[PDB]
């Protein structure tokens, strides 16, 4: 789980 | 407050009365919430992450109330597997990256 | 140094000794990178962040050099729109969030 988020 | 981060930054807020759990994410520029109904004052937005678009819900001047304080934030809603409070409520906060 | 998240905290790192561009994210497990190869001596994994899933290349006790420290650790190498140092290599570094 990664969360960039643009 | 102190985030080591060791383990996910994850805290317990208040959106407009309702207690969530968040992820507290300076990679994100949105903030976004699953599971909740804000109801439908919002604007439709399309929000892009590691994997690609989603479409979501978009809130102005929610009330959040999270590390003592209380913020009125703008905060998405879509489908997330982690409910993320970005920089757009960090910032709010007075949150600082540290080294 | 302190970073006020008023910008994505960008910073340059350097992947064996190749420099990249890496937004600091407390909201990643992970460090995914775009764009470099570093080998044969992978173990395939699947990441996943809003919008999806991306399959990744594994890649341990690779050098980096980030902030005047020097450490080794894990990368991981895709096609992420951006390139990510996550909490294993904020925690590396002794990063905080603080409040």
């Amino acid at each position: 789980f990664v969360f960039l988020e643009i | 407050p102190q985030f080591s981060l060791w383990k996910r930054p994850v805290v317990t807020a208040y959106i407009e009365g309702q207690p969530v759990e968040v992820l507290l994410d300076t990679g994100a520029d949105d903030s976004i919430v699953a599971g909740i109904e804000l109801g439908n004052n919002y604007s439709p937005k399309i929000v892009g992450g590691i994997g690609g678009f989603i479409n979501t819900k978009e809130y102005k001047n929610v009330e959040i109330e999270v590390l003592n304080k209380k913020v009125r934030a703008t905060i998405m809603t879509g489908d997330t597997p982690i409910n993320i409070f970005g920089r757009n409520i960090l910032t709010a906060l007075g949150m600082s990256l540290n080294l």
